[PDB]
């Protein structure tokens, strides 16, 4: 899936979230979608809202979360 | 930029409209530009170049 590869700028995030996602080492988009709820909830400064936007955008571009994704990179 | 009117204003011109001050509007215009130079707002704007 050419989408899962490109940048995590494309999402359209707000100041904290892409800071937070950059400071978790996570550079693709597949790569967010590969990993679970749980685990980006643990990270620090990751809350409610900014998740929930998170799940909300990726439903309406057409991803989800949790998805096994097989051969990366 | 003079837009879809007549002649453009500079930073101080336009802060008497909105009461904000000079620098402020220098800021709110800078947050506007930077929210243009994102992807998907921005991909046939390249293509006038």
């Amino acid at each position: 899936d050419p989408i899962l590869l490109r940048p995590v700028d494309d999402l359209e995030l707000t100041v904290r979230s892409a800071n937070c996602l950059k400071a978790e080492a996570i550079h693709y988009i597949g790569d967010l979608v590969q990993r679970t709820e749980v685990e980006l909830l643990k990270t620090p400064n990751l809350g409610k809202k900014s998740l929930t936007e998170i799940k909300d955008v990726l439903a309406s571009r057409g991803l989800s979360l949790g998805m096994r994704l097989e051969n990366w990179p | 930029f003079g837009i879809d009117m007549n002649t453009d204003y500079t930073l101080e011109e336009v802060g008497k409209q909105f009461d904000v001050t000079r620098e402020r509007i220098r800021q709110i215009e800078a947050k506007a530009l930077r929210k243009l130079r994102h992807p998907s707002r921005s991909e046939v704007l390249r293509s006038f170049l």
